[PDB]
């Protein structure tokens, strides 16, 4: 199950793929829009992978322990440099979440990415897995890879008030050190935005 | 039948990998446009109810099929049982444009006020969860001099990303409700 | 298309009675129910 | 003179259902462009068949691990979708506000043990007339599957519409039904250094399930 | 008998915006010939594309006079049509009884000074989510527009509609948006014995101005 | 975009000047047809109301955007509730035909009386300015016992040579309403 | 023409529901913008 995906000039290549969800489109929507006036430009240099630790899974962490990355994160590249330039921006993300142990743990995690994941309850995490989402599990797997596009009220979203996506990553069942298991996963976010376009230039500081 | 779990395909299972046949369907009731095409009544302001969604309540039949999506469309249909002229005004408009009757201004006759009002919003769809309390984006406002009933239904209802729905949870192994049926 | 059931036309037109829509340039779970696998992995015997 | 009609009593109240429309008051207003958005469902069986949801059990977890002792009872419940472990998932809560369904209930059993853990597992179908089975030798005269855990980790079983009627009520008001449409019952046949992992399971729709009557009783 | 009907509840009411006629009471009256006469215009935005009207600058001045000092900041304002040097404007006349716009905003820069007298002036867009630039050279990485003086006065720029949405609304309440759409940036670069003339401006809609959803709210 | 600003012809500029597109636009709610026509109140006499559309206020809608035309053109609708019997005379009618049946008079049925009136002027158009408080143009003359509410709407409205519309003077940069919107 | 929208056609005649037209012997602005400077007056580098 080798699979080998590429943004830019950034390669991944994994042999646990379980396979690539696409979510709630496989294409884009139409980018040139009434509300920009033409006045686009799509970065072809920001389209590449970002790494960024996620959290750790422990053998104490039970049932429904979530952790939540709101999209777009803190990013020191060029595409953190496209949030400092421009008023306007659309993307969808190719999310690669990879949680290492060897096939002798246990335990179950759902990662899910979330439209607007502004409040969540207890109860209905039951049903997380009405959002785009996989399972990784030890004893098959260690990587999971979603790709989704751009949501939102607006086809153009301004990313320092509102951030439409949010990567969920929950315990479903709880972490094993059967005798020959490792006694932690150290689970990583490997993130590449796909398809970005900005308008509206900012003036500068300088 | 087995697969991998995990690769989240969506994957069904027949009665017929035991011997059955699968029966055909009628899903005329679960779809989206006709089963949020009725009136749910929310509790109104004194004078003055802007007009959105969320004052549907969430153990609602629309109001917990509404908030089941993330991004919704429709035109508004308000049925309203008030005293005085019952005044409209789209999305955008100041509150002292409610003290004009240039404004679509439906006069009081008896026992209520059935109209129909277009989608008024600057947005493509709206949202049920915004992630910034949402945005101020709704289908106007209306007052009269008080407004005793306010009916919704949501017509040409187009929904987008769904979201959970929650039933009750019982406190011994199934929820018991009293059904009607006849004493003899 | 919703709860409608009338079979005499409306006596307004389109453009008073709802909003008019805009092209530029169901649905999903539609075809993500019917790309749904129905059959059986292994090989069947009896 | 001019036309004349007979204005009918009974005739004209409103009625929060009816198929007619209201009269427009603000015209030719044109929306925003639209086309093209994803997530589009029109159908809520739609996304109630391309979507498990985890089921619950005691200690409010959607697994159940495997008991290593005498009694080999896995899980047991009914097939009210008011049960207390369908509670939880997506087609209970359209399953509220409808009182009849039809059809077959999916139910996915998916594994998630280590690689030197191996198992054995039962799903068994109890009709009503009779108190469920304890014993997966009393349910193996039952409709019943059972699968072993291997390469493909998840098995997906059809729990079938048998009924003396068409349709089947999605709940009790309050006052006495026994057990009626019948037993699910989960069962594990053998296992080898499974102790204490995880078996999770999800449940949606079949293909043939069908909904109908709405209704709104409480409980967004 | 007669035809049946259903008087229905909630039909029937005046409305004030309804696309209904009245009966009438006072038949076949033919009017003055009316045909040819000048002036005509069919649509408000005709008028308001076809002629622009002056903007208004601290004093209640249509212009603004070259200073000669180390700050080289002109004019600037915002995109609100509800601002105060739109006030005087036709365009905002219109855009006070709708509460929606779409699209381009011309600026008209004439310049009234001496044969003598040279200039260089600078237009920039700020969008909105940062504070507005104070300096030219802030304002050149921005969409900005440069020209000088010459035998052609006037200067016509194309202030672009800019937003997350396709329609914006035309003013706030009175809470509080901070300073929505945007700023306006007029600048000059340099003059040359320009000390006190008068730059004039007019503004009127683009071709692919519209505004919408109409409305009443006071001060005719 | 250079041209010679003193000409007067217009001149438009585009965003395709720096690299933009022009969209498209959609105009129906601001030519004269549509947006004069709907009802505005007057404030009514006591029997007598001579029927001219400057009793029209200049700050409503209908009012400032009538104003901005020199020349129009309108039949007439208008919505009355009265007491009584309310009676119509065409332009150039005495007063004392006020007080007779035989004139367009529509007897008293609740709530109020709507009704079509033509355009009675003998002018090929009518006027907002006249050089010479214009002439003694109108659209006839209405009584009643009292008058409480009285309505117009233009209908088949033209209007030619157009004259200024002031928007509201802010003591601040921008003036700020109170737009309609939730409070959560 | 203006804010009406019923697709049913009147009851009355137009002798009754209007006042009629008289001929003799929209739509200056319209040409007037319509007629506006689009372009650019000088030579376009770049």
């Amino acid at each position: 199950r080798i699979l080998t995906t590429r943004n830019g000039h950034t390669t991944s290549t994994t042999q646990s793929s379980v396979g690539v969800t696409y979510g709630y489109a496989t294409t884009e929507d139409f980018v040139s829009g009434p509300n920009t006036s033409g006045l686009e430009t799509r970065v072809v240099q920001a389209e590449r992978f970002f790494k960024t630790h996620l959290f750790d899974w422990v053998t104490s962490d039970s049932f429904g322990r979530c952790h939540l990355l709101e999209l777009p994160t803190d990013h020191k590249g060029v595409y953190g440099s496209l949030t400092d330039s421009y008023a306007y921006m659309r993307n969808g993300w190719d999310v690669e979440v990879t949680a290492v142990g060897n096939q002798f743990n246990g335990g179950c995690l759902l990662v899910a990415m979330v439209p607007e994941l502004c409040s969540i309850n207890k109860r209905e995490l039951y049903q997380l897995t009405l959002f785009p989402h996989q399972f990784i599990n030890p004893r098959t797997n260690m990587t999971a890879h979603i790709t989704v596009p751009f949501v939102g009220v607006n086809r153009y979203d301004q990313y320092k008030v509102h951030k439409p996506w949010t990567l969920v990553v929950m315990v479903v069942a709880p972490l094993t050190v059967n005798t020959e298991g490792a006694p932690q996963i150290k689970v990583y976010a490997n993130i590449a935005p796909t398809n970005v376009h900005v308008a509206g230039e900012f003036p500068s500081k300088e | 039948t087995t697969s991998a779990g995990e690769s989240a395909d969506p994957v069904t299972a027949t009665v017929e990998n035991y011997g059955g046949e699968t029966q055909v369907q009628r899903r005329q009731h679960t779809d989206v446009s006709f089963i949020l095409d009725r009136f749910v009544k929310v509790t109104p302001k004194d004078q003055i109810n802007v007009l959105d969604l969320m004052q549907t309540p969430a153990h609602t039949l629309v109001g917990a099929l509404l908030r089941t999506a993330t991004y919704y469309f429709a035109d508004l249909e308000v049925a309203v049982k008030h005293e005085g002229n019952l005044t409209w005004v789209p999305n955008g408009a100041p509150e002292t444009a409610l003290d004009n009757t240039t404004n679509p201004t439906a006069y009081h006759k008896a026992p209520l006020t059935r109209l129909a009002l277009p989608y008024t919003a600057p947005h493509r769809v709206l949202a049920t969860a915004y992630n910034g309390l949402p945005t101020s984006f709704n289908y106007g406002a209306i007052k009269a001099t008080r407004v005793t009933e306010l009916l919704y239904r949501m017509k040409r209802a187009e929904t987008y990303c769904p979201r959970p729905l929650l039933a009750i949870h019982p406190s011994e192994a199934r929820h018991k409700q009293k059904i009607v049926a006849p004493v003899k | 298309s919703g709860n409608t059931g009338s079979i005499i036309n409306n006596y307004y037109m389109q453009q008073y009675q709802n909003s008019m829509d805009t092209q530029l340039g169901n649905d999903w779970f539609s075809k993500l129910a019917s790309s749904a696998f129905s059959g059986l992995f292994g090989a069947l015997l009896a | 003179g001019i036309f004349p009609v007979a204005c009918s009593d009974g005739y004209g109240g409103l009625v929060t259902t009816d198929p007619k429309t209201a009269d427009p008051a603000y015209g030719k207003v044109f929306n925003p462009p639209r086309n093209m958005l994803p997530g589009r469902f029109t159908n809520f069986l739609d996304v109630a068949e391309a979507c498990p949801t985890f089921l619950r059990f005691e200690g409010d977890v959607p697994y159940v691990t495997t008991k290593t002792d005498s009694d080999r009872i896995l899980a047991q419940f009914d097939l009210s979708l008011a049960a207390k472990h369908m509670s939880n998932t997506f087609l209970a809560g359209l399953a509220q506000y409808y009182t009849q369904y039809s059809g077959t209930i999916n139910l996915h059993f998916m594994f998630t043990g280590p690689t030197d853990a191996k198992a054995r597992y039962m799903i068994a179908y109890a009709p009503p007339g009779m108190e469920p089975p304890k014993t997966p030798e009393a349910a193996a005269h039952c409709i019943h599957a059972e699968w072993d855990t291997g390469l493909n980790s998840k098995f997906t079983f059809s729990i079938p519409y048998l009924s003396a009627a068409d349709y089947a009520y999605t709940a009790s008001d309050t006052a006495e039904t026994t057990n009626v449409q019948g037993w699910v019952c989960l069962f594990q046949i053998t296992h080898g250094k499974a102790d204490g992992d995880a078996l999770v399971v999800l449940a949606s729709a079949g293909k043939d399930f069908e909904l109908r009557l709405p209704v709104d009783a409480r409980t967004q």
